[PDB]
C-alpha cells in the first residue's frame, strides 16, 4: 500500500541571476510520510533548508513543501535528492528556471 | 479542534 | 463554492523507537492557520497565519489539551486496529483524519466531513447526514459498533452545525483581507524551441489564491487535452500557489495557440497568446 513522490522543483519568484529569491522543492503524492528530502547546490547539501508542516490531500496521500533562500547565477546548480521507501535509490531532480 | 474523544 | 476549515490528523507507528507521533494542522480554506507536533519539547498548538495570533491563551491552552489528549487516543487506535487486522508490532503504521465543516451563505453548515484512513486506505466515515458511518470493511465494521454505542456522530454533529462554523465564520472575518480576498494569478506565456521544427508553449499562473484553477491550450479554438503537460498546482511558500500548463507546437504555428485561464480572483477568463 504505498505510492512515490511526485517531484517538482522551481523558485518561488521567476529567476533572476544575481537577484534574491527561494528554492523550492515540492514532494507529493507518496504514501507513507516518512521521506528524506535535500536541496543541493552543484551537487552538495545545503544546510539550511525548512519544510513545511505535514499534510495530506483528499486522496490521502501527503505533500512537504522544502525550501531555502537562495540566489540563483548562470553556472550555479540546484536540484532536489528524494528517498522514500519506494524508491531503489534517492532520485534527483535538477531545477530549470523554465519550468 | 473538536473536544470528542472516543478510539478506533 | 463555500467557504471552510478543515483539520487533518497524522499519527505514525515506529516500533522499536518509540510511542506513535501526532502531528495536526489546521486549513481555513487553502490557508494553514496552526499546528501541533508531539514529538515537539513544550508540544504547544502554534499559529501559522497572522489573523489567528490573536487568540488568547484560553484558545491555545484549549487546543494544546485537546491535541495533546488527541496524541494518546490515536496511540489507542494504533494498538486497536493492529488486533483488528491481526498485525504484528513490528511494522509502522499510519492513522489519518481529516474533519470540518462547510458554511453556507446564510452562516449554517451547508456540510460537515470526518473521515479517517489506516495505512493509506478509507478506513471509516461519518456520512453527509451526520447521523449515520460509511465503514470500509469488517475491522472498520468493529470502530463503527463502538461509535454508535457510545453515540458519536451526535457529538459530531454538534460540533460541526455549531462550535466549527462559528469559528469559522470568526476566522473568516478576522483575516478577510486576505481570506476573503481572492489574488489573481499573474500571467504570461513562455516560448522553448526544442528544434528546428517543434518549441514548447508554456502558460503560466503565477502568485494565486485561492488554489483553485483551470489552466488550458487551444489550437484554432480547439483543446488540446490529450496534448498539454499540466503539472499539480503547487505553493510558492508565500501562501499563493503556482502552476503551469505547456505544449509542443510545430515551428511558425505559434499563433495558432491559446492559453486560457480561469480563476475566482479574475474579472473574466483570460486568453494568453506568445
Amino acid at each position: 500500500i504505498q505510492r512515490t513522490p511526485k517531484i517538482q522543483v522551481y523558485s518561488r519568484h521567476p529567476a533572476e541571476n544575481g537577484k534574491s529569491n527561494f528554492l523550492n522543492c515540492y514532494v507529493s503524492g507518496f504514501h507513507p510520510s516518512d521521506i528524506e528530502v535535500d536541496l543541493l547546490k552543484n551537487g552538495e547539501r545545503i544546510e539550511k533548508v525548512e519544510h513545511s508542516d505535514l499534510s495530506f490531500s483528499k486522496d490521502w496521500s501527503f505533500y512537504l513543501l522544502y525550501y531555502t533562500e537562495f540566489t540563483p547565477t548562470e553556472k550555479d546548480e540546484y536540484a532536489c535528492r528524494v528517498n522514500h521507501v519506494t524508491l531503489s535509490q534517492p532520485k534527483i531532480v535538477k531545477w530549470d528556471r523554465d519550468m | 479542534h473538536v473536544a470528542v474523544e472516543n478510539a478506533l | 463554492g463555500s467557504h471552510s476549515m478543515r483539520y487533518f490528523y497524522t499519527s505514525v507507528s515506529r516500533p522499536g523507537r518509540g510511542e506513535p507521533r501526532f502531528i495536526s494542522v489546521g486549513y481555513v480554506d487553502d490557508t494553514q492557520f496552526v499546528r501541533f507536533d508531539s514529538d515537539a519539547a513544550s508540544p504547544r498548538e502554534e499559529p501559522r497565519a497572522p489573523w489567528i495570533e490573536q487568540e488568547g491563551p484560553e484558545y491555545w491552552d484549549r487546543n494544546t489539551q485537546i491535541c495533546k489528549t488527541n496524541t494518546q487516543t490515536d496511540r489507542e487506535s494504533l494498538r486497536n486496529l493492529r488486533g483488528y487486522y491481526n498485525q504484528s508490532e513490528a511494522g509502522s503504521h499510519t492513522l489519518q483524519r481529516m474533519y470540518g465543516c462547510d458554511v453556507g451563505p446564510d452562516g449554517r453548515l451547508l456540510r460537515g466531513h470526518n473521515q479517517f484512513a489506516y495505512d493509506g486506505k478509507d478506513y471509516i466515515a461519518l456520512n453527509e447526514d451526520l447521523s449515520s458511518w460509511t465503514a470500509a470493511d469488517t475491522a472498520a465494521q468493529i470502530t463503527q459498533r463502538k461509535w454508535e454505542a457510545a453515540r458519536v456522530a451526535e457529538q459530531l454533529r454538534t460540533y460541526l452545525e455549531g462550535t466549527c462554523v462559528e469559528w469559522l465564520r470568526r476566522y473568516l472575518e478576522n483575516g478577510k483581507e486576505t481570506l476573503q480576498r481572492a489574488d489573481p494569478p499573474k500571467t504570461h506565456v513562455t516560448h522553448h524551441p526544442i528544434s528546428d521544427h517543434e518549441a514548447t508553449l508554456r502558460c503560466w499562473a503565477l502568485g494565486f489564491y485561492p488554489a483553485e484553477i483551470t489552466l488550458t491550450w487551444q489550437r484554432d479554438g480547439e483543446d488540446q487535452t490529450q496534448d498539454t503537460e499540466l503539472v499539480e498546482t503547487r505553493p510558492a511558500g508565500d501562501r499563493t500557489f503556482q502552476k503551469w500548463a505547456a505544449v509542443v507546437v510545430p515551428s511558425g504555428e505559434e499563433q495558432r495557440y491559446t492559453c486560457h485561464v480561469q480563476h475566482e480572483g479574475l474579472p473574466k477568463p483570460l486568453t494568453l497568446r506568445w
